[PDB]
RNA sequence: UUGACCUCAAAUCAGGUAGGAGUACCCGCUGAACUUAAGCAUAUCAAUAAGCGGAGGAAAAGAAACCAACCGGGAUUGCCU
RNA sequence: UAUUGGCGAGAGACCGAUAGCGAACAAGUACAGUGAUGGAAAGAUGAAAAGAACUUUGAAAAGAGAGUGAAAAAGUACGUG
RNA sequence: GUAGCGGUUCUGACGUGCAAAUCGAUCGUCGAAUUUGGGUAUAGGGGCGAAAGACUAAUCGAACCAUCUAGUAGCUGGUUC
RNA sequence: GUGCAGAUCUUGGUGGUAGUAGCAAAUAUUCAAAUGAGAACUUUGAAGACUGAAGUGGGGAAAGGUUCCACGUCAACAGCA
RNA sequence: AAACUUUCAACAACGGAUCUCUUGGUUCUCGCAUCGAUGAAGAACGCAGCGAAAUGCGAUACGUAAUGUGAAUUGCAGAAUUCCGUGAAUCAUCGAAUCUUUGAACGCACAUUGCGCCCCUUGGUAUUCCAGGGGGCAUGCCUGUUUGAGCGUCAUUU
């Protein structure tokens, strides 16, 4: 019985949750991630993968830092502060 | 699993939090689409993955 | 009712270092209360203000030392300017507008003159 | 030379593909060396290289290289040109002298295919243009 | 271009009692195992992709243009076409309809209205406003909603005020004479439009 | 695949060439990208005539040399002989180009001509701060024509 | 016709910019045109009513009847007269709702900015 | 014994720079086969896809170790040809 | 000169919810796979909830009256159907 | 000879199943070349194999994933008044 | 992107089959009371059995994640209830 | 003759065709040049008076400061001091901050809320141990500062 039988033994983790995408992808024995490939100091990606390229880009995210920098362009890097007027 | 590690138990807990139903009074906001809480997870129904 | 800030910007050093031990006690009974209540909104006010109070007492140390700094080379990198990390790079205008000797006397010699046509 | 390598000498598909012993590389060695310490010395930038020595194992080079932060440079308006972001890694785009010459960028007839850029060139002449008023 | 193909889907062979398009792969979620890339498949690509390189514009020989703007012209007197193209020209006085210079002018709406009224032009202007339907289409709402139909042309020689004065009164449109276009001249390729010409662009015309 | 009395056709579709297809579609929206940006560039520069002097020059190969045509710039000699020096005449709107050479006389001659009538027809301000508004003739290469 | 580089006559791009209005955006779009005595009292067409403005229908099957502004809904782009409210059948009473363009300003509720804005627009006031 | 020079080290030494992301376009490296040939090995697809390294608002090219062979032209780039 | 990425705009003889981007909706969601990856369905009461007080049969759901509405031949199973 | 491992025969049950390999009886072996947890190693022209082309996640005379890829098809099927 | 009967055509919806196949392994159930609209099936008392310590007992590892416990409760689910 | 089958019709059912919609998609064009060790993109967990989600935000958490606006927010509850005013707002703008755990990821690790070292400061009768607070410790390289090594090697001594 290759089939239901041993199906009854799957019970041990391939992988566990990535420390870098949170995503259980991270091969216990082999300790790296199959997504994004950490420790490696780059990112897993790759062009074939061009969906899976999509699910992830900047954007799919919280952009703490990057949403403002355009705003922040728009007005020429402005440091400072606004004065007053009246009404 | 009876041992667990931090990890685990703090998603645990979250997504017990997320178990729970609509609370009612949004579906009475001005334009509330939202019908019936959609993402609902049951144990014995869909296994969330460590 | 609440704090304000302007307000706040002219108490004491150690005066909104006080108010803020209040509003903290004060916060505290609100939770209390909270857990024998229905509803109970004042809590928000409140944990608010501990916020506006935090800015102020932050934001006075911090231009304590924006000056006491201000008018040397070296202060924290995180008062000086944050712009773009490649333009915290670039040259200065001094750097950027650099010019050879041998180039200057050229543009002082024969510069773009600035002629015309017709008769 | 170069070892295409390939397990066990295998490399599927067609016999003009299949060599592994006779191949070249189109970079010279010197670029190479550029290469291997550009990135020993991030923060600097390749000026330029010359050999200076070699046995039957080893090429030996000395690259120079200009911290384009160091303020005597980045005065000296005659060579701050370096300190532009438009030359990080100037050795790794071939733009070095032995970068001008693996990429065979010279004037003339005995260099068209390869001389505003092969690739470039190529897909220009592989570019179809046609108008609003076909002609 | 990419469309219908962000799947990963192959064929099932034949053996399995089901059709060979090619098939999503992979369980779980209803799309699974559906019609892939084919022309006639919920969610493929579509037979012939329209392309950026169809030839929108067209080349026409300068010489005959000129011969079709030209004819275009002669049909502007000849009152019978111009009357049936639309246009209410049976109160006009005559035909071509020539008006003093002084209208190149006129820096103000209400006055030139009035002044085009007083040569001829009413009840044409009336034509349009009594006629601005919704159009029919989905074009009513591609910014293309409203349907009227279309009022006098006025060439103008010269432009002293005139032409900001018309175009805002509906359906009447202004050109000065060196240029004169064909759409205009005639719209829908019919001969005879209800042209208004002042002085000074009747006598340059020769 | 060979059929019917035609011509044999050579057409080279076989590369992925839909990836490369340049319908100008932003064939005007260029006309006009340019049109502004001379406009505008006459104004910065001034009075000054939007473009430099060229000198005249007969043209290359057995097929064109019939013909003359603007040229580049004015040889050393050509300014020379017209009596200012190069690195002068070049910020008086006048091209120079050193390596010209001049084993024409017929067309030394006129190109120190024509060099003559540029100084003549023009004006040139001087460096202090005056600004005489005089109002730019806006192509040399008109002015001066071949 | 427009005749700007800056505004778009395109039918989706509006109705997308007028719905997803911002609070502050609404404010003025929820404007009111002032009475026909109350115009002549300013020299001023119109307005952007606020809460204590008074106003009578001029349209709707609530024409004729007038009132006090009890709220300016602009989630809604309504507004709520104290005084027009539908009367339900057990009873209760919902406020109905209604659109300043089919209201007309009856007494201005002045404070010191409301005033700078009549003045602004170039209003004289009593 | 004292002082140097050359050469190498070491500091949580004084101040700085590199990494990673994005990659539509750009500079490189490497590098297929399907396919076409009505077979296939050269050929073709293609100096293309996949893989790799490196930049910018463009990059790159650029003031000739060039085109010619004329009555000669005169940095580069792109268009029509 | 380039640009299927970015920030901001004006458009179209384009598609009109089995179409058009996979997604017009809490869509790269839910769900699948150890994993690389795969990846859906699903828009429309009415102008306004005025979303049906009350009456009665019923264990309830509901029914039958009533009621609201321009219309219940629109009853949160809701345009047409 | 139990349990453990095994899986011989009924060519028994089931053969839209309890089940994508199960159930019953009968059987091989049952103190070691025995069974077996966990940890750890070996990766696709590669691995492992007391050797069947077996096994390598219901996949094996070359895994699964994506892409080249709408591969080509002198053959089959359809081709809308 | 212009006409459909076909393409083991896509997607969705729907029939006849048919109130049919079937709901038969694991020895087995019965009497009352209480509750409740409603009780073969719940709760309690009573009886008859079963597993029979190689357990249908008392705990655990991996794995699941709140399934534990109380209170309320039956629209869906527990292939009669 | 029923029933049953069948056909057409009306009403009612199942289904969701059609029509009319469109804060979406598509393609075209114009303008423009700005991520990151001053910790980026991504992730994980949190945060509301009454949220599961989407959105947004970070223990100062659907937000703090500033500025412009000039009264809202609204599903309910709410303060009520906010309405001729440094002032409402799930408003706009945005120049000041806050910014958990992480991530190139940087004291060492990590299937561990695991384990060091230094400074400051506070309590515990403590330079040594324990506990709380603050602040710190990755690598390659460039310029310099210091401290070194080498009969590599120049001179100086007695
Ligand atoms: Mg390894
Ligand atoms: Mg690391
Ligand atoms: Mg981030
Ligand atoms: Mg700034
Ligand atoms: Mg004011
Ligand atoms: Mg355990
Ligand atoms: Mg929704
Ligand atoms: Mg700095
Ligand atoms: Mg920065
Ligand atoms: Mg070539
Ligand atoms: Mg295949
Ligand atoms: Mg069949
Ligand atoms: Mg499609
Ligand atoms: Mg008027
Ligand atoms: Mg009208
Ligand atoms: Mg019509
Ligand atoms: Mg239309
Ligand atoms: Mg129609
Ligand atoms: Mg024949
Ligand atoms: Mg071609
Ligand atoms: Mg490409
Ligand atoms: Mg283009
Ligand atoms: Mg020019
Ligand atoms: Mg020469
Ligand atoms: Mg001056
Ligand atoms: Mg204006
Ligand atoms: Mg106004
Ligand atoms: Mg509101
Ligand atoms: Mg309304
Ligand atoms: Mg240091
Ligand atoms: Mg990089
Ligand atoms: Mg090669
Ligand atoms: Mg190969
Ligand atoms: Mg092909
Ligand atoms: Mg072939
Ligand atoms: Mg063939
Ligand atoms: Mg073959
Ligand atoms: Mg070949
Ligand atoms: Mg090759
Ligand atoms: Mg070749
Ligand atoms: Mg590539
Ligand atoms: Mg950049
Ligand atoms: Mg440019
Ligand atoms: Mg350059
Ligand atoms: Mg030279
Ligand atoms: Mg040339
Ligand atoms: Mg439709
Ligand atoms: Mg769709
Ligand atoms: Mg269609
Ligand atoms: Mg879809
Ligand atoms: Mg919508
Ligand atoms: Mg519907
Ligand atoms: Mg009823
Ligand atoms: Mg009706
Ligand atoms: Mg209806
Ligand atoms: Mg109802
Ligand atoms: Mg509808
Ligand atoms: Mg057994
Ligand atoms: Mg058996
Ligand atoms: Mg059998
Ligand atoms: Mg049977
Ligand atoms: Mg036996
Ligand atoms: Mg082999
Ligand atoms: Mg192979
Ligand atoms: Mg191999
Ligand atoms: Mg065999
Ligand atoms: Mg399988
Ligand atoms: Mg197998
Ligand atoms: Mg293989
Ligand atoms: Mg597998
Ligand atoms: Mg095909
Ligand atoms: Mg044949
Ligand atoms: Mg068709
Ligand atoms: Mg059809
Ligand atoms: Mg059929
Ligand atoms: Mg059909
Ligand atoms: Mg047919
Ligand atoms: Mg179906
Ligand atoms: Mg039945
Ligand atoms: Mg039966
Ligand atoms: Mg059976
Ligand atoms: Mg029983
Ligand atoms: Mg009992
Ligand atoms: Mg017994
Ligand atoms: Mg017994
Ligand atoms: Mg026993
Ligand atoms: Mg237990
Ligand atoms: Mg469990
Ligand atoms: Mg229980
Ligand atoms: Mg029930
Ligand atoms: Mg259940
Ligand atoms: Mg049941
Ligand atoms: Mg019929
Ligand atoms: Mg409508
Ligand atoms: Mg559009
Ligand atoms: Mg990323
Ligand atoms: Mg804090
Ligand atoms: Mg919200
Ligand atoms: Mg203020
Ligand atoms: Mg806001
Ligand atoms: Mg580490
Ligand atoms: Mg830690
Ligand atoms: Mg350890
Ligand atoms: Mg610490
Ligand atoms: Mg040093
Ligand atoms: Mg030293
Ligand atoms: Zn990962």
């Amino acid at each position: 019985g290759k089939g239901t039988p041993s199906f009854g033994k799957r019970h041990n983790k391939s992988h566990t949750l990535c420390n870098r995408c949170g995503r259980r992808s991270f091969h216990v024995q082999k300790k790296t991630c199959s997504s994004c490939g950490y420790p490696a100091a780059k990112t897993r990606s790759y062009n074939w993968g061009a969906k899976a390229k999509r699910r992830h880009t900047t954007g799919t995210g919280r952009m703490r830092y990057l949403k403002h920098v355009s705003r922040r362009f728009k007005n020429g890097f402005q440091t400072g502060s606004a004065s007053k007027a009246s009404a | 699993a009876a041992q667990k590690s931090f990890r685990i138990k703090q998603k645990m807990a979250k997504a017990k939090k997320q178990n729970r139903p609509l609370p009612q009074w949004i579906r009475l906001r001005t334009n509330n689409t939202i019908r019936y809480n959609a993402k609902r997870r049951n144990w014995r129904r869909t296994k969330m993955n460590i | 009712a609440g704090v304000k800030a302007y307000e706040l910007r002219t108490k004491s050093k150690e005066q909104l270092a006080s108010q803020l031990v209040d509003l903290k006690k004060e916060l505290a009974e609100l939770k209390v209360q909270k857990l024998s209540r229905p509803s109970l909104p004042k809590i928000k006010t409140v944990r608010k203000s501990i916020a506006c109070v935090l800015t102020v007492i932050n934001e006075q140390q911090r231009e304590a030392v924006r000056q006491l700094y201000k008018g040397k080379k070296y202060q924290p990198k995180d008062l000086r300017a944050k712009k773009t990390r490649a333009l915290r790079r670039a040259l200065t205008k001094f750097e950027a507008s650099q010019v050879t000797e041998k180039q200057r006397k050229k543009q002082i010699a024969f510069p773009q003159r600035k002629y015309a046509i017709k008769a | 030379n170069r070892k295409r390598p390939v397990p066990k000498g295998a490399t599927y598909g067609k016999p003009t593909n299949q060599g592994v012993n006779e191949l070249k590389y189109q970079r010279s060695l010197r670029a190479t060396a550029e290469e291997r310490v550009g990135r020993r010395a991030a923060n600097l930038r390749v000026l330029n290289s010359y050999w200076v020595n070699q046995d039957s194992t080893y090429k030996y080079f000395e690259v120079i290289l200009v911290d384009p932060q160091h303020k005597a440079i980045r005065r000296d308006a005659r060579y701050n040109w370096i300190c532009d972001p438009v030359h990080k890694h100037r050795e790794a785009r071939g733009l070095t002298a032995t970068g001008k010459k693996s990429r065979g960028i010279n004037k003339g007839h005995k260099f068209n295919n390869t001389k505003a850029g092969r690739r470039k060139t190529w897909k220009r002449q592989n570019t179809l243009s046609l108008w609003r008023y076909r002609k | 271009e990419k469309a219908g193909h962000q799947t990963s889907a192959e064929s099932w062979g034949t053996g399995r009692a089901v059709a060979r398009i090619p098939r999503v792969g992979g369980g779980g979620t209803g799309r699974s195992g559906q019609g892939a890339f084919g022309n006639m498949c919920r969610g493929g690509r579509m037979f012939a992709p329209t392309k950026t390189w169809r030839k929108w514009n067209v080349k026409v020989n300068h010489n005959e243009k000129r011969y079709a703007t030209a004819s275009a012209i002669a049909a502007t007197a000849v009152a019978s076409l111009v009357l049936a193209r639309g246009h209410r020209v049976e109160k006009i006085p005559e035909i071509p309809l020539v008006v003093s210079t002084d209208l190149e002018s006129i820096q103000k709406t209400k006055e030139a209205v009035a002044a085009l009224k007083a040569v001829g032009a009413h009840s044409d202007l009336l034509k349009v406003l009594k006629s601005k339907k919704l159009r029919a289409g989905k074009g009513k709402y591609r910014n293309r909603r409203w349907t009227q139909r279309r009022g006098p042309l006025v060439v103008y020689a010269e432009d002293n005020g005139i032409v900001k004065a018309l175009r805002n009164v509906p359906g009447v449109e202004t050109a000065n004479v060196a240029s004169l276009n064909l759409l205009q001249l005639a719209p829908g390729a019919h001969l005879g439009r209800f042209v208004i010409w002042t002085e000074a662009a009747f006598t340059k015309l020769d | 695949a060979i059929s019917k009395n035609l011509p044999i056709l050579k057409n080279h579709f076989r590369k992925h060439w839909q990836e490369r297809v340049k319908v100008h579609f932003d064939q005007a929206g260029k006309k006009v990208s340019r049109r502004n940006a001379r406009a505008t560039r006459a104004a910065k520069i001034a009075p000054r005539p939007l473009d430099l002097l060229r000198p005249v020059v007969r043209a290359p190969t057995v097929k064109y040399n019939r013909k003359v045509r603007a040229g580049r710039g004015f040889t050393l000699a050509e300014v020379k002989a017209a009596g200012l020096t190069a690195a002068y005449a070049r910020t008086i709107g006048i091209a120079v180009d050193h390596r010209r050479q001049n084993r024409n006389q017929e067309i030394f001659d006129a190109n120190v001509q024509r060099l003559k009538e540029y100084q003549s027809k023009i004006i040139v301000f001087p460096r202090n701060g005056k600004a005489p508004e005089a109002e730019q003739v806006l192509s040399a290469a008109a002015t001066f024509p071949i | 016709a427009k005749q700007s580089l800056d505004v778009s006559s395109d039918r989706r791009k509006a109705r997308k910019a007028y719905f997803t209005a911002p609070s502050s955006q609404r404010r003025v779009l929820l404007s009111a045109p002032l009475s026909k005595e109350l115009r002549a009292q300013y020299g001023i067409k119109a307005l952007p009513i606020r809460r204590d403005d008074e106003v009578l229908v001029v349209r709707g099957s609530k024409k004729g009847q007038e009132g006090k502004i009890s709220s300016v809904y602009r989630l809604k782009f309504a507004v709520q007269v104290d005084k027009v409210t539908k009367e339900k059948v057990n009873g209760a009473s919902v406020p109905i709702n209604l659109h300043p363009s089919k209201l007309v300003i009856t007494k201005l509720h002045l404070d010191k900015d409301r005033k700078a804005l009549i003045q602004r627009k170039g209003g004289k006031l009593e």
